[PDB]
């Protein structure tokens, strides 16, 4: 058994999509919209103050 | 995510490394913006 969800991929897919630094503004809002991704992502993002 | 280590959380977990190549100040604006400090206290949906 090894198959990730499709919904979670959509959220992260946003911040993953190769777009200008401007679109990044959307990523922030997406982070919160991502559960399992929030915890993991926090590692790098939240690391901003680590 | 409960006996997995290969779920969506791990999918971006890799590429996420690129995040390290971003301003630390900018990340703070997005963090405090939504306040992930409390979003990490509980998660389930």
């Amino acid at each position: 058994g090894s198959i990730p969800p499709n919904a979670l991929q959509d959220l992260l897919r946003t911040l993953r999509s190769p777009s200008s630094p401007q679109q990044q503004q959307q990523v922030l809002n997406i982070l919160k919209s991502n559960p399992q991704l929030m915890a993991a992502f926090i590692k790098q993002r939240a690391a901003k103050y680590q | 995510g409960s006996e997995s280590q290969n779920d969506e959380k791990a999918l971006l977990d890799q590429l996420d490394s690129l995040l390290s190549s971003t301003d630390e100040m900018e990340l703070a604006e997005i963090d405090r913006a939504l306040g992930i400090d409390k979003l990490v206290s509980q998660q389930g949906g």
